[PDB]
């Protein structure tokens, strides 16, 4: 039910720095 | 061996 | 990876490594779908042109690790696999169709910051995200160039190509099971998998509910990162039915 979600990242907010470079290729 | 030993158990 | 970056740490907690034992070394990526299960490339187990052919007691599953070459000390976790599944319609023979396969582990792994598995697709996610120019993140210890190693996981994010690009870079046969991915030589940028990176996830951050989804298995390429050729990945979408009967089954 968890997965996908990174203790790191999604499961407290804090975004990686390139996965915005992906978002913006999802056009 | 360019890897580091792997504790016993594990093998 | 070639021209790639160093993984951010927890960046790819899916990671896995496979590890073989006598001789210790890199055997391939893989990733963990679950606590149980590690989703890979057929052809990192099985490939008779290559006199591959490993069996369960051959290889080590290790997950949570960013060292390639550092025993990670209450970071990574060390699994010993229960039962290899290969798909019956791999292709070894010839072009890799079909270029998947699952490890079942003898325990469940129990999941931290660093070890976490990571979504795989259903139709709408496919047909969502698997668009020409829509880019995917490829992670591996695999070689950093085609002909050294690195110290961490490398990270590259690519963009998914056309259909008839990717059939008229190669004289290998494209089959519906594969997707190619990578940057063409007008495009500047630059990035590739190469040797050791095989049976590793290429993921993709659904926009819609924020998770982070295997579309792709890191499969084969001619060379590593030369302009005009292309990765060539696993639909791991149209392989799904085999997925869920082999864990359904076991
Ligand atoms: C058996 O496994 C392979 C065979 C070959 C190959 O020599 N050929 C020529 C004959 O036809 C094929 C289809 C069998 C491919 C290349 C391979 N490359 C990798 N992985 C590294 C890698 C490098 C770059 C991008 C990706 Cl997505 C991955 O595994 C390969
Ligand atoms: C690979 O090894 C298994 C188990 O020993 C064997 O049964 C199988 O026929 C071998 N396959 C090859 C060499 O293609």
């Amino acid at each position: 039910a968890d997965c996908g979600l990174r203790p790191l990242f999604e499961k407290k907010s804090l975004e990686d720095k390139t996965e915005r470079e992906l978002l913006e290729s999802y056009i | 061996g360019d890897f580091e030993e792997i504790p016993e158990e594990y093998l | 990876i070639v021209e790639g970056s160093d993984a951010e740490i927890g960046m790819s907690p899916w990671q896995v490594m496979l590890f073989r034992k006598s001789p210790q070394e890199l055997l391939c990526g893989a990733s963990l779908i679950s606590d149980r299960w590690v989703l890979t490339a057929a052809h990192c187990l099985l490939y008779p042109p290559w006199d591959k052919n490993f069996t369960e007691n051959d290889l080590l599953v290790r997950i949570g690790k960013h060292s390639r070459t550092r025993y990670e000390r209450n970071i990574e976790k060390i699994s010993m696999l229960e039962k290899i599944y290969i798909h019956p319609r791999y292709n070894w023979r010839e072009n890799l169709d079909r270029d998947i396969a699952l490890m079942k582990l003898k325990k469940p792994v129990a999941f931290s910051d660093y070890i976490h598995p990571v979504c795989l697709p259903d139709r709408e996610t496919a047909a969502s995200l698997l668009q020409a120019g829509y880019k995917g993140r490829v992670t591996g210890w695999g070689n950093l160039k085609e002909t050294g190693q690195p110290s961490v996981l490398q990270v590259v994010n690519l963009p998914i190509v056309e259909r008839p690009v990717c059939k008229d870079s190669t004289r290998i046969r494209i089959t519906d099971n594969m997707f190619c991915a990578g940057y063409k030589p007008d495009e500047g940028k630059r990035g590739d998998a190469c040797e050791g990176d095989s049976g590793g996830p290429f993921v993709m951050k659904s926009p819609f509910n924020n998770r982070w989804y295997q579309m792709g298995i890191v499969s084969w390429g001619e060379g590593c990162d030369r302009d005009g050729k292309y990765g060539f990945y696993t639909h791991v979408f149209r392989l799904k039915k085999w997925i869920q009967k082999v864990i359904d089954q076991f």
